[PDB]
């Protein structure tokens, strides 16, 4: 049923909820983006293809050339991951594309036949990715982190609150490109609409619509309705629609086919306007006034001469009616004018700008777009196509052009790369019912808004940006001369590709180090969503609404992950189960429910269809065979709680683990907390440092399974099988023949390396724990690596709080702990340094390594080798030579007074300096191994010899044990021929080996046989050979090293980082604070059984820091640790295994509503035993986010361990012997070590070097430097009477080089004087004024 | 809006409630933020003359 | 600067043709140079960098800072 | 400068001042000869461009790009901006001499020092043990007496030791927003890499024990000593401006455990019977056979200020504790009977710190201080509190709070549907109703748990 490390040993899981399937591949995200890039695609509209589709195929501007694409293939890797993991020399894989050369003729226009060539261009560089997930550059492993950008949209946006207070609401429309320009359209408080075109000033709103070579009259039929006005004769007579009359004040009679309806001064109110459309009328007597002064359409010209009576967009007077009346226009078509509904805006647009036609309207976008040019057409023209109507300078987006079908209310989902002359005519018609109050303002937050920008897609933008950084060029040599004996290999370049793929990997802001601690910090850093980025959210106009959180919110982003300070939660990290889709947006799975029957079918939902209907949670009590116990079910509408019947509910979750990430769901009591240190929890864990030996933890989730094999740090098994033989440093297997391979036998060796360098300094190791050969198959546990025992994680240990105050030392959330942590190395992290050779040519000598070092005493060089190198695990010191090295001096020029005593005391002193490596304030340990590498043309001169013969150890002599396996297997296929063939028996063992060629048999197939297996052995050594020679090769060619460099020693230590009294440690929950000094274990409490308390916490720090899960996590510690000392003391009797069974068959059956029934009766004897020795130091709990414990599940859990149900049992003094007035709980609870260590951050200096402009006193980490202040100390400073201690600070110990000379010469005699002189810094801020080039002096007193 | 918190910290809490709760915790978290280079400008401003 | 340019496309030519690194053995065999020629060459021809240099994405990690002068010596060996 | 990979460090200003000067000579070129006019207006214009980037490089709408693909920087910018070449050396700079190191809680001492520890004070101590190890006669150079500092002996430590004392060294915390930030103390030679501060003045800091590497600054000459010692310890100044109030009154587990101290309640063992002397009261609560908060009849002696600082003793009967009679032991010949006779909690040590500070002196007043949170750091590891599942406690009430609670939300849902109940009404319904309600679940708690 389950696993054989399940088998082995198992833990408790509560489960009130029945769960479904569990969470998938942790990283899927990072993994798919580059699935969907490199991989090929048949369709090829996805990946490079796009854009080798996008720009290729490229025409000249002759005509006469062209270049075309087929496909692409990449090949193999020259070296491993282990090899750029030791060395590291840019981990990649050569790109191979094919190339097509077309060129035309000159007399035929269409003449392709002409000259066809094919061969081969090269690329560049394209890394790949480990699959456990790490870029692999120069030796330092990276990833990238995933980008949150706004993506091409039309939606829109609300301009209120600051600007404008007149009181005005106005709006703006932004359709968003993918590469051209921004567009911008916005509102006017005059009632008018402005054009922003790559927003730098502004236009009317008709100047495009003009452009476009529109009239007046084509604008006014498409967005205006016209009413048609009639005259017969006497009278004024219109086509009214009835339901028009809205809101309007009637200053006529009305009178149509009867009595008189609507009063003289009354509003159309309800029934009115019902009688109007019942009558059906169809013209209406208006008098004269109501239509003289209103604004037609058409331009009205005179039937008699031609002339133009009344124009477009002229108001009408009393003589323009009688004109129009006697020239017998009696057509009047004037547009309908609301001001209250509709609007007339862009009539009054058009009353503003005076451009009448294409020409006037191009000329002022022409002078708009770039300024101090006399104006032109085709120029203008060119660039409007180039702008507005391009494909390869202009793409748009086919998921933002989905989106903007979604938002016009379209059904084609499909669309072209330009932007059609519709689509500005409906975003400006939705603009206009929104500014009319139909519509409604889309919010920023909404995650339809936003897109993911994975590695695949940014890989995609920085390929076209370094194809276009190519094309260019490609043009002008196709466009340079001749084309006959030109060929494509010595056109298209290979360097600016490859350097900007080269320079994006390694000099982003994005693409930064990794964090090595421990791997859930390393899954929190692969899927990390950033907000800043290549012109994304800047944190200098960060969105103080954007910031806060959406209630879209729920399910797809974890509120609580983001390190507080300046990173604020801007930036944040998807949840457990959502998933990205091919489009870029998030989705979250939910299952069917259908008509209140729960299925087992599940579905996806993208960001927009969350908020139509219902949407079911988890804590809804459920029942067996499908239905509801509740008739009341709360769930979500639209965002909002509800609370409604059983048949309305649609969908629901599977379960409530999902709403926080992996890192806060890793703590098991995240209910019972506040959400400031559930935040606080986060980076808390993401910075904690594992111990050298800890051990199984007792409370996590069910969850750690995942984190652990999924996420890539524990080795996997291919495909199982049996175990032949156990190392520490490597360990085989022997795969059964019914899943192997059917062409040879597969043997899967694990050369596993250890203790491999961090750039965190950690110590990294995968301690081979498996016992000999076992039946293991696919999904299993092999090698526990630096922060996981037995697949799961264990990132720290259980200590035993008793959280009681003390004298003065648990004063404020600070730590006591006991000196039996130090006894067995406990709590004792390993923190590894790297450090380098350097040996570059000068012009007067080069750099040699000799171990003869000149003034230097044999005491420091008896540590070094003849070559002068330290010996491997040699003990160093501080002060002591790390590898020899003499340099050329030049010309001796000292002192008379050193003269003399060269010449009295006869020292020759020549040309040969101290430059050996030396550690400055040399933290002290152990040598791990030394890494040289050679030079090509310099002889490596004897010191590489020994890690040659190591490399050549960790060569062939595995592959000669491969080939033993093979021979093994080839022998036995020899004997099953030699049998078969005739009757050997006894004449076979005696014999050797290498004497079986030589016997002859009878002319049958047997002999075929023998000959076919004599050609299979030279087969095997010719295929021998080829490796052997392979390796060697590798080993050779694989020193590439930077120029004018001859050859680099590395040199690794090992400090081991004993307990410091003072550190930086704490829980799980948030509570950091400083341990101090080390009490023993006499002064600190004790029990009735005699063990004295490991570790004392805050006991007021409970009720004030909001912490609650700390105390009954103390009590489910207690209490296991008790069921694991219960385990213990009867694994201390010889007892019969029948007890033990009903024992841990009640244990598990402890659970009333409990779940995961263990299959407990089918273990074997030695299976009970081994999960005894598992479980001998406690019986771990696993209670599940968001569905806790009960407390009389705690009660009657702890009254198993022989407590009273209060858990605090007679705390007795180590001082006085007495026994405490109110007893204190002693319990067990987990907690974790950080990363701040004490003497990495602590520096302190003296002297040192000076540096340039005011002599900057250096400072830093591994520096030797010191602390500054600002001018809050001055300030503070000058609150005091203090004078001029400030006025010191000021000059003489930072910039006066006179006076630090007085004051030391007066410290080392005895004086203790300052005399201030004169500072530099003011003479340099002196300088400064002068390069200007105006006055300034001193006025001499 | 209108429906509180009906257990506490010690009994549980749901899931939605929990979601409510994380709008008025990151926002006093981003106002205790970004408050302290308005008061640091300020206590700036009254010592400057001085 | 012409010698530069020169052994420049050469260079090119041969990362095209090959497709590995431009090693100048083969370079110092084609254009009969000697090999130390060709370092002193390479080992030139390399652009200055500024002053500035902004590597943190915060703006307090800029230059004026772990290049010191060497011109001042120590005061233990004046004292 | 030339850097350690061989690599060269050039200013912008270089090429600046380079392109400037090529460009004048490029004008003495084009004006040595006969050139166009269009050509010497253009060298002309270029050079006004050229010499007003020089002088102030990027303040109008375009700059020169193209060195390294980042905006350009000027030397106004080193003066005008955020770069600030004032703010940065001129009006505060880098310094030498200090450290800093992890805050850690003890003690251990009297309020005038703090724990400064051994490996820093063998850094920054160092020339001081060059200077008073050469006069003395026990090295013959110093350069020998270079090696004999490095080599650590123990005469070193203890020439160390002799250098230590009497010195107040400087430490401050960053920022420094108040003047109590920094203040100075005199050093004591512990085992350890981390520094150690006096706990009951961490009010002055405003800072909680987790780290931030508060800094160290030593001073040097004779008068930087004395300015050290008179008005920098935090004796001399305990009173701060802004506040009619101290910052050197305490609320932690000093007034917690006072608090569990100075408490009475009528119980067994040993109540109501008289004793003279509260020295016997705490020998017999010592001795085993006693209660905390029993009642006990001490005869107390009270003093009282006469007109020019004389004192009256006047012993009678007091109805008084155990704990308070040995509080009263604890203040020397101060304050009457009224200040120890209530429930001395957080404003009553407040109270009590103001009018020893006002009335009687300031030596006394420190002293008073210090026994204070003596007996506060005894009486708290006596104490021993304890927070468990079973300590805070719910009542029965919240069901029938919740059920009142949603009989009410369905009555306001039943006459939601009757058509004259708008969203504002129920909306303020609905604010009334939940703030009632957790109102009487607040009047609740405390009734219960101001009880049992």
């Amino acid at each position: 049923v389950y696993s054989y490390t399940e088998k082995k040993r198992i833990r408790k899981d509560f489960g009130k909820r029945p769960q479904v399937l569990d969470v998938p591949y942790l990283l899927s995200i990072q993994l798919d983006s580059f699935q969907k890039f490199i991989e090929q695609d048949p369709e090829g509209q996805y990946g490079l293809e796009a854009a080798f589709r996008s720009v290729f195929p490229i025409q000249s501007y002759s005509g006469n050339s062209e270049l075309q694409y087929v496909s692409y293939r990449l090949g193999e890797p020259v070296f491993d991951v282990q090899e750029c993991q030791i060395r590291g020399v840019t981990y990649s894989a050569p790109l191979r594309v094919k190339l097509r050369l077309v060129i035309y003729e000159r007399e035929a226009p269409e003449g392709t036949v002409k000259d066809i060539k094919e061969q081969e261009v090269y690329m560049g560089e394209i890394p790949l990715m480990t699959d456990n997930g790490t870029f692999v550059i120069n030796g330092t492993e990276r990833v990238i982190v995933s980008q949150l950008h706004r993506s091409p949209g039309v939606f829109f946006d609300s301009d209120k609150g600051k600007t404008h207070s007149s009181g005005k609401v106005l709006y703006n429309a932004r359709i968003i490109p993918y590469r051209g320009s921004w567009l911008d359209f916005e509102f006017d408080p005059k009632d008018n609409l402005f054009v922003r075109i790559d927003r730098r000033r502004k236009l009317p709103a008709t100047i495009i619509l003009r452009a476009l070579n529109y009239t007046t009259e084509q604008i006014l039929d498409l967005f205006f309705e016209k009413v048609i006005f009639e005259i017969r004769d006497n009278k004024l007579q219109m086509e009214l629609v009835p339901e028009r009359l809205r809101g309007e004040t009637a200053s006529f009679d009305i009178e149509a086919n009867g009595k008189v309806y609507v009063e003289k001064g009354r509003r159309i109110t309800a029934r009115h306007i019902r009688q109007l459309e019942k009558d059906d009328v169809k013209l209406i007597e208006v008098p004269v006034e109501y239509i003289a002064g209103k604004v037609v359409a058409k331009d009205y010209i005179d039937e008699s001469t031609g002339e133009l009576i009344c124009a477009a967009n002229m108001e009408l007077s009393l003589d323009l009616l009688a004109k129009l009346s006697q020239s017998g226009h009696k057509r009047i078509e004037t547009l309908f004018t609301n001001d209250l509904d509709h609007g007339p805006y862009i009539s009054e647009t058009l009353r503003v700008d005076p451009t009448n036609d294409r020409l006037s309207a191009l000329v002022e976008i022409y002078r708009m777009m770039r300024p101090g040019e006399p104006p032109t057409r085709e120029a203008a023209e060119s660039l409007f196509e180039n702008l507005f109507f391009s494909e390869d300078r202009y793409d748009l987006s086919a998921v933002g052009r989905m989106k903007f079908n979604r938002s016009l209310l379209r059904e084609e989902i499909e669309g072209s790369g330009i932007l059609s002359k519709d689509d500005i005519i409906d975003v400006m018609k939705k603009l206009i019912d929104i500014r009319n109050g139909k519509g409604e303002v889309d919010d920023i937050d909404h995650l339809g808004n936003r897109r993911i920008r994975s590695v695949g897609e940014m890989a995609e933008n920085q390929f076209r940006v370094g194809l276009v950084r190519v094309e260019r060029a490609v043009k002008e040599r196709l466009s340079l001369g001749d084309l006959d004996t030109l060929m494509p290999q010595d056109m298209i370049n290979a360097k600016p590709i490859s350097a900007a793929v080269k320079e994006f990997f390694g000099s982003s802001q994005l693409s930064q180090f990794m964090d090595q601690n421990n791997p859930l910090s390393e899954i929190t850093h692969k899927r990390r969503i950033s907000a800043l980025g290549p012109g994304g959210l800047t944190r200098e106009r960060a969105g103080f609404e954007v910031r806060d959180v959406h209630p879209t919110h729920y399910g797809r982003v974890c509120p609580i992950e983001t390190p507080e300070g300046p990173n604020i939660g801007l930036i944040n990290s998807l949840s457990v189960y959502a998933q990205t889709n091919e489009y870029g947006f998030l989705e979250t799975p939910y299952r069917k429910v259908t008509d209140g029957v729960v299925t087992d079918e599940i579905h996806y939902l993208s960001a927009i269809e969350e908020g139509n209907y219902v949407i079911a949670q988890a804590n809804s009590n459920l029942d067996e065979e499908g239905h509801f116990v509740e008739d009341l079910v709360t769930c979500r509408s639209k965002g909002e709680s509800s609370l409604f019947s059983r048949d309305q509910v649609d969908y629901m979750d599977v379960s409530t683990q999902q709403v926080v990430s992996v890192g806060a769901s890793l703590i098991p009591f995240l209910e019972h907390d506040d959400a400031n240190r559930a935040l606080m929890g986060a980076n808390m864990q993401r910075q904690a440092v594992p111990t050298l030996r800890a051990d199984k933890p007792l409370v996590g989730t069910g969850m750690e399974r995942a984190v652990a094999v999924d996420s890539g740090v524990t080795a996997v098994a291919k495909r199982g099988g049996v175990v032949q033989y156990v190392d520490a440093s490597r360990i085989v297997i022997k795969v059964n023949e019914d899943e192997m391979y059917p062409g040879e036998a597969g043997i899967d060796i694990y050369n596993l390396t250890k203790y491999t360098r961090s750039n965190q300094n950690t110590c990294i190791n995968q301690m081979p724990c498996v016992s000999l050969g076992e039946p293991v198959e696919r999904g299993d546990v092999l090698a526990d690596g630096p922060s996981t025992d037995l697949g799961e994680l264990a990132l720290g240990q259980n200590m035993r709080v008793a959280f009681m105050p003390w004298n003065g030392y648990n004063f404020e959330d600070s730590i006591l702990v006991s000196e039996r942590v130090v006894q067995e190395d406990r709590f004792t992290t390993i923190h590894i340094q790297e450090l380098a050779c350097v040996s570059r040519d000068t012009k007067l000598g080069p750099e040699e390594i000799t171990a003869d070092i000149p003034n230097v005493g044999e005491a420091a060089l008896s540590k070094l080798d003849e070559s002068g190198i330290v010996y491997i695990g040699a003990e160093v010191t501080g002060g002591d030579i790390l590898v020899g090295k003499v340099t050329p001096k030049g010309e001796t020029q000292l002192t008379p007074e050193e003269k003399l005593l060269r010449a009295i005391f006869g020292e020759k002193a020549s040309d040969v300096k101290d430059s050996s490596l030396r550690v400055p304030n040399g933290v002290s340990g152990t040598v791990i191994d030394v890494q040289v590498f050679t030079r090509d043309g310099v002889e490596k001169d004897k010191r590489a010899l020994e890690i040659e013969e190591m490399q050549l150890k960790q060569a062939k002599k595995d592959l000669s044990e491969e080939l033993q396996i093979l021979e093994a297997g080839l022998f036995s296929r020899i004997r099953a021929v030699l049998v078969a063939g005739g009757v050997e028996a006894e004449k076979l063992d005696k014999l050797p080996r290498d004497r079986w060629l030589e016997l002859g048999l009878t002319d049958e197939e047997k002999q075929n046989q023998l000959e076919q297996l004599a050609e299979q052995y030279d087969e095997l050594k010719h295929e021998f050979e080829k490796k052997l020679e392979a390796k060697r090769r590798k080993i050779t060619q694989g020193d590439d090293l930077a120029p004018g460099v001859l050859k680099i020693v590395k040199v690794y230590l090992a400090v081991k980082r004993r307990i410091q009294p003072g550190d930086k440690m704490a829980g799980r929950h948030g509570n950091k604070g400083v341990i101090s000094k080390i009490n023993p274990i006499e002064d600190m409490p004790y029990d009735e059984n005699g063990t004295p308390v490991d570790i004392v916490l805050n006991p007021l720090g409970v009720p004030s820091r909001m912490n609650i899960g700390q105390i009954l996590e103390t009590h489910l510690g207690m209490a296991a640790k008790g069921i694991g000392d219960k385990i213990n003391a009867m694994l201390k009797q010889q007892q019969e295994v029948a007890k033990l069974r009903e024992f841990i068959q009640r244990a598990y059956d402890l659970g009333a509503d409990v779940r995961q029934k263990v299959d407990l009766s089918t273990f074997s004897d030695e299976e009970v035993m081994r999960l005894a020795e598992n479980l001998r130091k406690g019986m771990p709990i696993a209670t599940p986010v968001f569905d806790g414990a009960k407390e009389a599940e705690i009660k009657e859990l702890l009254k198993l361990g022989d407590l009273p149900t209060s858990g605090q049992i007679r705390l007795y003094d180590g001082r006085t012997g007495e026994q405490f007035e109110r007893p204190v709980t002693v319990g067990y609870m987990y907690m974790l070590k950080l990363n701040h260590l004490v003497d990495d951050k602590m520096h302190a200096r003296s002297t040192g070097s000076y540096s340039l402009v005011t002599q900057q006193p250096l400072g830093g980490k591994a520096q030797f430097g010191g602390q500054r202040f600002g001018e809050m100390e001055v300030w503070a400073l000058e609150a005091y009477g203090a004078a001029y201690t400030l006025q010191e600070m000021l000059t003489v110990k930072s910039d006066d080089v006179n006076g630090r000379t007085k004051m030391y010469k007066n410290i080392v005699d005895g004086n203790h004087q300052m005399e201030p002189g004169m500072p530099e810094s003011f003479n340099v801020l002196l300088k400064e004024i002068r390069s200007l080039g105006i006055n300034i002096e001193l006025e001499d007193e | 809006i209108e429906t509180p918190i009906t257990a506490n910290f010690r009994e549980g809490l749901n899931v939605l409630q929990y979601f409510i709760s994380t709008h008025g915790a990151r926002k006093g978290l981003a106002d205790t933020a970004l408050k302290t280079a308005n008061s640091g400008y300020l206590t700036r401003r009254l010592v400057d003359v001085a | 600067i012409e010698t530069i340019n020169k052994l420049n496309r050469i260079s090119r030519q041969m990362l095209q043709e090959m497709g590995r690194e431009p090693t100048p053995e083969e370079l110092a065999e084609r254009m009969l140079m000697p090999e130390d020629k060709i370092r002193k060459v390479l080992k030139i021809a390399k652009e200055p960098i500024s002053m500035e240099t902004p590597i943190g994405d915060d703006e307090d990690s800029h230059l004026g800072d772990f290049i010191e002068d060497t011109t001042l010596e120590l005061p233990l060996d004046s004292a | 400068v030339p850097l350690d990979g061989g690599r060269f460090a050039t200013s912008d200003l270089n090429d600046l001042y380079r392109r400037v000067i090529n460009r004048n000579n490029r004008l003495k070129r084009l004006l040595d000869l006969a050139a166009p006019d269009i050509i010497v207006r253009n060298e002309k214009r270029m050079l006004q461009e050229a010499v007003d980037a020089l002088l102030d490089n990027g303040r109008r709408g375009r700059a020169i790009t193209g060195s390294n693909k980042r905006p350009l920087k000027s030397l106004a910018d080193m003066i005008k901006g955020k770069q600030g070449r004032f703010r940065q050396n001129l009006l505060g700079k880098r310094v030498d001499y200090s450290g800093r190191s992890v805050i850690t809680v003890g003690p251990y001492l009297r309020l005038h020092q703090c724990g400064l520890p051994k490996k820093m004070a063998l850094e920054l101590f160092k020339p001081f043990i060059y200077g008073k190890l050469e006069l003395r006669g026990l090295a013959t150079t110093i350069k020998a007496a270079k090696k004999m500092v490095e080599r650590e002996e123990a005469v070193v430590w203890d020439i160390l030791d002799e250098v230590i004392r009497e010195h107040p060294v400087l430490l401050n915390r960053a920022p420094t927003l108040h003047r109590l930030g920094i203040q100075a103390f005199e050093p004591v030679l512990i085992e350890g890499k981390a520094i150690q501060l006096h706990p009951l003045v961490c009010a002055a800091y405003n800072a909680d024990f987790d780290g931030d590497q508060m800094a160290v600054h030593v001073p040097l000459t004779l008068e930087a000593q004395l300015e050290a010692r008179a008005l920098m310890m935090s004796t001399n100044n305990i009173l701060s401006p802004a506040n009619g109030e101290p910052i050197i009154v305490p609320s932690q587990d000093v007034v917690l455990g006072l608090y569990y101290m100075t408490r009475d309640c009528v119980n067994a063992k040993g109540e109501g019977m008289v004793l003279t002397g509260p020295k016997e009261a705490e020998r017999l609560y010592r001795s085993g056979l006693a209660s905390l908060h029993a009642r006990v009849k001490v005869r107390i002696t009270e003093y009282e200020k006469d007109a020019n600082g004389e004192l009256v003793a006047k012993t009678s009967l007091k109805d008084t504790t155990v704990g308070r009679a040995i509080l009263w032991m604890i203040v020397p010949k101060g304050l009457p009977y009224s200040i120890v006779n209530q429930a001395l909690g957080k404003k009553a040590i407040s109270k009590m710190l103001n009018t020893c500070y006002r009335i009687l002196g300031l030596k006394p007043t420190v002293i008073f201080a210090d026994q204070i949170m003596y007996t506060g750091f005894a009486y708290a590891a006596r104490s021993g509190a304890s927070v468990g599942i079973d300590d805070m406690v719910i009542p029965e009430k919240k069901h029938e709070i919740i059920s009142e609670a949603e009989a009410e939300v369905a009555e306001i849902q039943e006459q939601f549907q009757s058509g004259l109940v708008t969203a504002g009404e129920r909306y303020n319904k609905v604010i009334d109703i939940w703030a009632a309600a957790n109102d009487r679940v607040s009047k609740a708690m405390m009734d219960n748990l101001q009880t049992e």
